[PDB]
């Protein structure tokens, strides 16, 4: 519904601070522009160059206001503003191969990045020598990570790649934090045990999301399909086929909706139904250059903006077109007397 | 009766295989190279897929994570068709550094073909590239009839020039 | 480059930072009396034809002025001298011409008010004004003996050129 | 070299040079431009080129080439058709060609132009040649000139813009190449100005006609203006020539006396600011500049081998002036240095040749055994493709 | 131009400044030049001895005895008469012009010198036209190497004469497109029925490799006649020029067009950028 | 020592993890029952056989029961299938384009058109997808 | 040994390549061993006049002395190295994929391909630049075979790069494919399932 335009050119990915009073966007380069809104304008107010390829994620850590970044250069840069500039520390992956994506731990004690190294790299900071260091999560990766999520314990981790499978990590780091309650998905949690893995064999997953409270697990794939798995069924899967192009990103709304959005340019809907374990196609959500949606190229990111995973009421999607939307869920409603969530 | 169809195929397998996105290689450090093309991780390639007209006239539709790879196989009536056909797809590669995502050299088997990559479809709508082919595919049937009948008229003034100068 | 006059004396007089230099003329005004066989005058009108083609002229020194100030003037000459029908007619035109009050540096007219100096006070004012009119009065007559064969085409050919592109009027 | 010599071609913004190698003089001098009609059937052939094309009454007269540059293939084409099968009268396949180039000419066009004479023409073999290295060949004719050398400055001014080439050792530092916005047109069109301030009975529709031809037949270039001014006044009976035209519509004679233009014409080479508002530098200077800013250790090189190509440095002269205001601008900066380094040599070559020099350049190297093996084979051609066409290895010096 | 002129400019041309500058009373300037004409032909025109007062013409043409061996000699002489001079070496026909000894009327031998190479290949054919007009039959072929690869046949019959050309296509593909004028010139009469016949194969030659083409143009008495001889023998000895000379204008012309196309496609994909 | 292709054993690359009844397909296509052909004809494919001849052999069933069809029958047995099963049929129809015969890539290009709208541009990018297919 | 101090090691092969030449350093307990450094005569400058070159067979006549420090500019921006050269001369050749703007001081615009991975190809076949010898990637492995058998497993899984010339995007990969492949010839005499247990990972640090 609220469209705005930051660059013709694509925003590779994006990131809000914990106020959503500012943006990072990438527009295609190897610098992350931060925008801040004033009244019904956006003005551009930081230029973070550093990264001497270009930036493939960003994460925003809203307690401690750090910005992460990684790039195909193979670095990633923490950034803490000092007074009115942002300062970029260097974090050693240790990876031969890009950076494609990063995602900071909800508890903002650590980060991962995923990389085409085939290895998910978890950093922490140790505050005895000042510097970031990292434990790599190698097996069983055969390709390059595409996606990372963390599960609302700061513990487990899902992740995306091109081997096609969808898996969930345990990234647990003893010298930062305390030993993980149990969980559906498992009680044994010691760093880079493989918690659950996908069985479908077929299409890269573009994006994993898990669910508000993280007993639901949701990703999607080249092959046009949604997934989701539940810890509380056992780990079942639910699987939907679509008949339009892939999704490239996806996020939950609540316990049991989620919205996605990718080469078809415009966010959908699908709901998820406990009892009978299945997806369901919930609709477009962006109903009516040469195209009838907002983006007028494929969108690769979304997120909450408010709500959270649990009630969302409005999110956020960025696209290879230099766009950027707000959405409303409760104007969706409105606007869409049919439409049914959760 | 049959070229419509025939587009119509073409056309939906194009928006299927024009899904791309930016990958930096994860076989050579900080390079970044269309998949389709180098093949060196069987993961990141597509299936290929045909679209035939018939015997003679069909496309190969060749996808990956970030590149995608389109031959072409004209249609040929006869010899001074063939020579015409081989002439044009000559001439348009020679010049493609300007024409962007063709193919210095078609695939074995093939007239023409393209290279179309995630850096095209990102400062390109691709169902304008999409449109592109369809139509490049309809209109170098057209110029080649247009070229055909040039050299036959002209032959035929040619002919009678001389020939009623005696 | 352009031609520029070698008159400048290290002992010359100033009017302004134009230089007051010698004439060897019958009409009056404050031109120091002229010795040797040539002056500012015959300088000017030896260069004419040259440099009224330039466009570029670098001031080196007072003398300079004083040139360039002829040059101006001989243009004036020529637009009116075209139009006369014998080297007597023409001799009229060039009193009446000498007379007339040109605009002088400082005033709404004159072409280069920012290279040459204003008139500090009333006295310069009559002086300069007077010096003026002395070397145009002067050139008129040198240059209406020149221009005469019959006024010659090779000198009407100019009426329609501008030294640096200005105009005394 | 076979039975046959080869075809030298030298295409102009204003006149293209044709002929065989080994003459001496190109045997056609024609206006580079080609008439048509304004295409179905044979349309596509019936036009005109050189003067045939100038002045046609039911066609549209065209220029492929601006800036030296061809900007009409289509049209560029057809013109090689007429030159080839009209003019020259050669079979394209039995005779290797030579074509010249600007050295602003990019790869491309040099593929361009490889397509259509092996694509269209067939020819056996093909040779483009830089214009710069062909005034150097030519140069070698003069007696200011002991030894053979492919490292010099270039003047090479036509009718467009007047261009300041440095040439080592063969190859062009093009990024140190200077063009002066005055040229052949420009010296007319100035000359035409004085003319029409002055002179009458001049045909309206002539006016150019009568510049250009005063401008070829009257004009050179002076030591002083203001001495040379003097010269005219003093004597006029020995310096005001007489031009008789010829009126195209009253067939009758008009003349005009020729005066001041005669040396006021080629000034505008030393003093732009006569006829350019926009461009104020002399040419002695470009040429300076152009020789200040190549590598210190051919500066010297260049000094001494200053060749002329072009019309437009057939000024009586020319030559001399050029190397008289060079000397100055260089012994009085080198005045300053000692008062704040050995004397250099300016020297600046002139030969009969000027007129056509590159053209002749060309015919003498295409004369040369060494110019069949280095020229690009139609063999080559169809195994390695028009790309082949993009270096042309220099020859003619080294041996 | 669709006919190939017939008249070599060079040589006018040289010619024409050089009898100006005579008549004119200037003192000669000195002359040197060398050039080619179609069919393997090369010329030269210099002063003999460097005699600037003396103009010389010359012709090579490396199947001159063939033309020699029917009436070449004889007809040439008719010609030019006394500006025909004993064959500069190396040369098979001389021209000379003494500067200070030319006719009133110059043109008529500027325009004749021009024709030099065709004045040449002339005999031939006044031969067989000659023959055909005595109903003299069983007469021996003319067989005339223009080219180091092709050849020229003339034979006289009772009614008709035949000139086949055995012509070779350098490319494969140039043969198709041969195949195309050859076509139309094959069903010319359905545009001018009193028109030579023209016949034509592939590999096979008449009753009289993959890239030979033969030629056949049957000649009529209307065509062969003491009237239509000179314009006739102009134009079919220039016939093999004018088939590849076409040939090559069609690709120049299907160059334009593939231009047009690209740049054209060119337009719609930039199109697609936003 | 370069023309050794090293990679090929490179232990960090890659590596991925029968047929219809003839005459059950006859059968249906005999007494008329041309959807059930259909659907018989998509049963069981060679998915995970290594043999190309048991794979163009179920081809030939699947594109027999193809050409039988009549234009106007092909939609309502589209319809009939699920959307796993207008899947298959994709498959089976890009592999029939690759064996041009008869004016077969006629017929194929008819039921290309009905599966696209059963299964809409998604069901051609899972034949892309498919890492085993028929 | 000082670059080496950088990355926390004190045993290593270090390949150093700067402007004027390559060396290949071993280091052992935190001293050099001089016995084994080899020398490479090519680097840096033999780059970029080698890029010259070969822009001028591309019809860029670029003149040695007077746009040396442009070359060198465009190496720095659009030269590589190729990992497989059979795999990128079909790419230069059937594509346009390496073909890249280039905007010189003048304003002319000029396309730059192939030779992007060409010219760096110099550093292991200097015989493309008239230099005889083997090739850095080649000559470090003579320098780690030629030492101490206990010590030469060490070396291997501790070369790091340093200098301006080793920053050419697919150096490490090219260094490590090049590696395998001596090894699987000039030790594993021929047996491939011997290979996978043959460790080497070229550090590529960030710095320096
Ligand atoms: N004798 C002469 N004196 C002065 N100028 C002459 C003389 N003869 C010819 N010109 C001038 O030379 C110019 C043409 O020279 P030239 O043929 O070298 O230029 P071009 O090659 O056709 O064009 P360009 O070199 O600028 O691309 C015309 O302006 C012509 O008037
Ligand atoms: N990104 C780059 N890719 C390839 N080469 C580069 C790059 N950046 C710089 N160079 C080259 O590296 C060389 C400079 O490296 P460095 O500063 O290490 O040399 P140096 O230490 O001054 O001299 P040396 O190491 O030879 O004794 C130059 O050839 C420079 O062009
Ligand atoms: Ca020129
Ligand atoms: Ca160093």
């Amino acid at each position: 519904m609220a469209y705005h335009s930051f660059l013709v050119e694509p925003i590779s990915c994006h990131a809000w601070n914990k106020d959503r009073t500012q943006i990072a966007i990438c527009p295609n380069n190897h610098e992350v522009h931060i925008y801040e809104k004033s009244g019904n304008k956006w003005v551009q107010v930081h230029e973070l160059k550093e990264h001497n390829g270009q930036v493939t994620g960003v994460d925003w850590a809203p307690d401690s206001n750090r910005i992460v970044t990684c790039g195909t250069d193979r670095n990633a840069y923490v950034w803490t503003l000092k007074g009115r500039t942002w300062k970029p520390t260097l974090v050693i992956l240790r990876i031969n191969r890009a950076a494609r994506c990063v995602r900071w731990a909800p508890n903002e004690k650590k980060f991962a990045v995923g990389s085409g190294s085939r290895v998910i790299s978890i950093c922490y900071f140790e505050q005895e020598n000042d510097w970031w260091v990292c434990k790599h999560i190698k097996k069983p990766i055969r390709s390059t990570v595409l996606s990372l999520d963390w599960h609302p314990n700061s513990v487990l981790l899902a992740a995306g790649s091109c081997d096609f499978k969808c898996r969930i990590f345990s990234a647990y780091i003893k010298e930062v934090e305390e030993r993980p309650a149990p969980t559906p998905w498992g009680s044994k949690m010691p760093f880079g045990e493989l918690m659950f893995e996908s069985s479908s064999s077929c299409g890269w997953v573009h994006g994993v999301c898990f669910s508000a409270n993280g007993s639901r697990v949701a990703w999607v794939s080249h092959d046009s399909t949604v997934c989701l798995a539940d810890a509380d069924k056992k780990m079942a899967v639910a699987t939907l086929a679509s008949e339009t192009l892939p999704l490239l990103a996806v996020t939950f709304i609540t316990e049991s909706s989620l919205v996605a959005a990718g080469h078809d340019c415009f966010p959908v809907l699908f709901t998820y139904d406990s009892a009978a374990g299945k997806l369901s196609f919930g609709g477009r959500l962006d109903v009516p250059a040469g195209l009838d949606s907002l983006h007028k190229n494929s969108v690769s990111q979304i997120s909450v903006l408010s709500g959270g995973k649990a009630k969302c009421s409005q999110f956020c999607t960025t696209g290879m077109d230099g766009g950027m939307s707000i959405w409303d869920v409760r104007s969706l409603e409105s606007a869409l007397k049919d439409l049914k969530i959760v | 009766a049959t070229l419509r169809p025939y587009l119509s195929a073409v056309r939906a397998t194009l928006q299927a295989a024009l899904c791309l996105e930016n990958f930096s290689s994860q076989v050579v450090e900080r390079h970044n190279k269309p998949e389709v093309e180098v093949r060196s991780s069987k993961e990141l390639l597509l299936q290929p897929v045909t679209i035939s007209r018939n015997e003679k006239e069909k496309v190969l539709i060749e996808g990956s994570i970030n590149s995608v790879r389109v031959s072409i196989a004209v249609k040929q009536a006869d010899e001074i068709e063939k020579i015409l056909c081989h002439k044009f797809m000559r001439f348009m590669m020679m010049r493609a550094e300007n024409f962007f995502i063709l193919r210095r050299k078609p695939v074995e088997g093939y007239d023409i073909s393209f290279l179309i990559t995630n850096f095209h479809t990102e400062q390109m709508y691709k169902h304008k590239l999409v449109d592109f082919v369809i139509h490049f595919m309809e209109e170098i049937d057209k110029e080649i009839s247009e070229m055909k009948l040039s050299v036959n008229a002209r032959a035929r003034i040619v002919a009678e020039e001389f020939l009623k100068n005696f | 480059p352009a031609y520029h006059s070698s008159l400048m004396d290290p002992d010359t007089k100033l009017i302004g930072n134009m230089a007051l230099l010698p004439i060897r003329s019958q009409f009056k005004g404050p031109a120091p009396r002229e010795t040797k066989d040539t002056d500012i005058v015959d300088e000017a009108i030896y260069y004419f034809k040259a440099n009224v083609f330039f466009k570029n002229y670098e001031i080196k020194n007072e003398a300079d002025r004083t040139l360039i100030y002829i040059t101006l003037y001989i243009s004036e000459c020529l637009k009116k001298l075209q139009k006369c029908n014998s080297k007597s007619q023409g001799e009229k035109e060039m009193y009446t011409l000498g007379i007339t009050n040109f605009p002088i540096p400082g005033e709404p007219g004159f072409p280069l008010n920012a290279i040459y100096a204003k008139p500090a006070n009333k006295q310069e004012d009559e002086v300069m004004r007077a010096y003026l009119q002395q070397l145009r009065q002067e050139t008129g007559l040198r240059l209406c003996e020149k221009v005469f064969d019959k006024p010659s085409k090779w000198w009407t050919c100019f009426v329609k050129r501008q030294f640096m592109n200005k105009s005394l009027s | 070299a076979g039975r046959l010599p080869a075809c030298v071609v030298d295409c102009g913004t204003g006149y293209t040079k044709l002929g065989y190698a080994g003459n001496t003089e190109p045997q056609f001098i024609i206006p580079s431009c080609i008439a048509i009609k304004e295409m179905k059937g044979v349309d596509d052939l019936d036009f005109f080129i050189g003067d045939e094309a100038i002045e046609k009454p039911t066609y549209a007269t065209k220029w492929p080439i601006r800036h030296g540059i061809v900007e009409d293939w289509d049209l560029m084409e057809r013109f090689m058709e007429q030159v080839i099968f009209k003019y020259l009268r050669a079979e394209p396949e039995d005779h290797y060609f030579l074509l010249t180039e600007p050295p602003l000419n990019t790869p491309e066009n040099r593929e361009y132009t490889a397509e259509i004479m092996f694509e269209s023409f067939n020819v056996p073999g093909l040779y483009i040649a830089v214009q710069a290295v062909l005034a150097l060949a030519a140069s070698w004719t003069s007696r200011q000139v002991g030894e053979r050398t492919l490292t010099g400055t270039v003047i090479d001014s036509g009718d467009g813009v007047t261009h300041v080439i440095p040439v080592a050792e063969g190859y062009v530092i093009g990024s140190c190449i200077k063009h002066i916005p005055i040229a052949g047109r420009d010296i007319t069109y100035f000359i035409q100005q004085l003319l029409r301030d002055r002179e009458v009975g001049i045909p309206p529709e002539q006016s150019l006609e009568t510049a250009k031809a005063v401008k070829e037949r009257y004009s050179y270039v002076c030591p002083d203006l203001v001495k040379e001014f003097n010269k005219y006044d003093t004597d006029g009976s020995k310096w005001i020539k007489q031009y008789t035209g010829i009126n195209a519509i009253s067939k009758k004679e008009f003349s005009i006396d020729v005066g001041y233009e005669r040396f006021l014409g080629p000034e505008i080479f030393f003093h732009p600011e006569f006829a350019n508002p926009d461009f104020t530098q002399p040419i002695s200077e470009v040429v300076d500049e152009v020789i200040q800013n190549c590598p210190i250790d051919v500066r010297r090189p260049l000094y001494k081998n200053i060749v002329l190509s072009g019309g437009s440095t057939m000024f009586r002269d020319f030559g001399r002036r050029l190397q008289r205001d060079l000397k100055r601008t260089v012994d009085a900066r080198l005045k300053l240095s000692e008062e704040l380094p050995k004397p250099i040599d300016v020297q600046v070559i002139t030969h009969h040749m000027q007129r056509y020099a590159v053209w002749f350049g060309g015919s003498m190297l295409a004369s040369t055994p060494e110019f069949y093996q280095v020229c690009h084979t139609k063999k080559d051609y169809e195994e390695i493709g028009p790309s082949i066409c993009r270096h042309n290895p220099v020859f003619g010096v080294m041996s | 131009m669709i006919l190939l002129e017939v008249n070599n400019r060079i040589i006018e041309e040289t010619l024409a400044l050089k009898f100006e500058n005579a008549a004119a009373g200037n003192k000669p300037e000195a002359v040197e030049v060398t050039f080619a004409d179609f069919d393997g032909v090369l010329y030269h025109i210099s002063n003999p001895n460097g005699d600037k007062t003396k103009v010389m013409v010359s012709i090579s043409l490396k199947f001159y005895k063939e033309l020699q061996a029917h009436g070449a000699d004889e007809l040439l002489k008719r010609v030019y008469g006394s500006y025909l001079v004993n064959p500069e070496s190396g040369y098979n026909v001389s021209l000379l012009y003494d500067l200070e000894n030319l006719p009133a009327s110059k043109d008529s031998i500027v325009h004749q010198a021009g024709m030099l190479k065709r004045n040449c290949f002339a005999s031939v054919f006044e031969k067989y036209f000659q023959f055909q007009e005595e109903g003299k039959e069983g007469e021996n072929r003319a067989v005339i190497h223009y080219r180091d690869d092709e050849t020229m046949y003339v034979e006289s019959k009772k009614d008709r004469v035949t000139v086949v050309f055995s012509t070779v296509f350098k490319d494969d593909d140039d043969v198709v497109i041969g195949k195309v004028f050859m076509q139309e010139f094959k069903e010319g009469r359905r545009a001018s029925h009193t028109a030579p016949q023209v016949l034509f194969s592939h590999r096979e030659p008449p009753l009289e490799g993959d890239n030979i083409g033969y030629i056949t143009f049957v000649l009529f008495p209307r065509h062969t006649n003491a009237s239509a001889r000179d314009n006739t023998i102009n134009l079919i000895h220039t016939f093999r020029d004018y088939l590849h000379y076409h040939i090559k204008c069609s690709k120049a012309y299907i160059h334009t067009r593939m231009r047009a196309k690209t740049s054209d496609f060119l337009k719609v994909l930039n199109r697609a950028r936003p | 020592f370069r023309k050794v292709d090293v990679d090929e054993y490179d232990e960090n690359k890659f590596v991925d993890e029968a047929g219809p009844d003839e005459g059950e397909v006859d059968s249906c296509l005999r007494q008329g029952n041309m959807t059930a052909a259909l659907q018989a004809a998509l049963k069981n494919p060679p998915i995970n056989t290594k043999s190309q001849a048991v794979k163009d052999r179920a081809g030939s069933i699947v594109l027999k029961v193809l050409i039988s069809f009549k234009a106007n029958d092909i939609e309502k047995a589209v319809q009939s299938l699920d959307k796993n099963g207008v899947d298959l049929l994709m498959k089976y129809i890009y592999k029939g384009f690759e064996s041009p015969s008869d004016n077969s890539s006629a017929v194929l290009l008819q039921w290309h058109e009905k599966a696209l709208a059963a299964g809409g541009v998604g069901s051609i990018v899972r034949v892309l997808t498919a890492r085993k297919t028929v | 040994v000082l670059t080496l101090y950088a990355q926390g090691l004190l045993t290593g092969v270090v390949v150093d390549s700067g402007d004027g030449v390559t060396h290949i350093c071993p280091v052992y307990e935190g001293f050099s061993l001089p016995h084994l450094t080899r020398r490479l005569d090519i680097a840096g400058r033999d780059i970029t006049r080698y890029l010259i070159k070969l822009l001028l067979l591309r019809g860029y006549a670029f003149n040695h002395s007077a746009d040396f420090e442009t070359v060198r500019m465009i190496k720095e921006k659009l030269c590589y190295v190729g990992y497989n050269i059979e795999q990128e001369q079909k790419l230069a050749l059937e594509t346009t994929v390496l073909v890249e703007s280039y905007t010189l001081p003048d304003g002319r615009i000029i396309k730059v391909g192939g030779e992007r991975f060409e010219a760096p190809e110099a550093l292991f076949q200097p015989h493309l630049i008239n230099v005889e010898g083997v090739g850095v990637a080649e000559l470090l492995f003579n320098t780690i075979q030629a030492a101490d058998i206990d010590t030469r497993s060490e070396f291997y899984k501790h070369i790091v790069l340093s200098g301006g010339s080793t920053m050419y995007p697919g150096l490490p990969s090219r260094l490590e494919r090049e590696l395998k492949q001596l090894y699987l010839e000039r030790v594993l005499k021929g047996d491939v399932e011997k290979l996978s247990k043959f460790k080497i990972r070229i550090e590529d640090p960030p710095r320096r």
